[PDB]
């Protein structure tokens, strides 16, 4: 006689969660980072002891078929088509999965702060969007963990390491021009 | 006590 719930309180964590909230779950392998998921629905055994949460998985970059790449953020996650059902007591705690822009905005990034720019197909490994804007001499996409400086000459952004330079030196500049200017 | 999460396999279904 299961009925969908409004919210559930998770005691061991001692926090309450709602459908749409982003949560971390304890992985089968304890030496691995916490699973990231989005709560679609919360369901109960009538009035009973057991509670189960149905989630839509966020895939970590090294958790996907393609594997982590150099332009993937440390706190990056993919929104996928993969849903399955897990019990509530998995929930290790809560997290925020930010849009790309709003991640950039954050003053400081919490252990629990993530971001998403891709949709992921767990079966095929295909991404949406297919392609993204690239920068610097590497012609790699933006990695928000990487410090970059702007040559207004080209208006392109460069990793200091890829352009003759130390990081500390790059931070100095107000006046930058790449070698093609 | 934090249960451990068991995930499924991509593109699979429950027969029941
Ligand atoms: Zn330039
Ligand atoms: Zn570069």
């Amino acid at each position: 006689p299961r009925r969908t719930l409004d919210s559930y309180t998770v005691k061991p964590i001692n926090k309450t969660v709602k459908p749409g909230d982003c949560v971390l779950m304890r992985p089968s392998d304890p030496s691995k980072p916490s699973y990231v998921a989005k709560i679609e629905r919360i369901e109960s055994d009538g009035r009973g002891p057991n509670v189960r949460v149905r989630v839509r998985w966020y895939y970590r970059p090294e958790e996907s078929i393609g594997g982590r790449r150099q332009f993937h953020g440390s706190k990056e996650v993919f929104l996928s088509d993969h849903y399955d059902t897990q019990s509530a007591d998995t929930i290790e705690g809560k997290c925020m999965v930010h849009s790309f822009k709003n991640y950039t905005k954050l003053d400081a990034v919490g252990n629990d702060d993530f971001f998403c720019r891709f949709e992921y197909n767990s079966s095929t490994g295909a991404f949406n969007p297919d392609r993204v804007a690239v920068y610097c001499k590497c012609e790699m996409p933006y990695n928000p963990d990487d410090l970059m400086v702007q040559c207004e000459g080209c208006s392109d952004w460069f990793h200091p390491a890829c352009i003759e330079m130390s990081a500390e030196e790059a931070k100095r500049l107000d006046h930058f021009f790449c070698e093609n200017c | 006590a934090t249960k451990a999460a068991r995930k499924s396999a991509p593109a699979t279904g429950g027969v029941k």
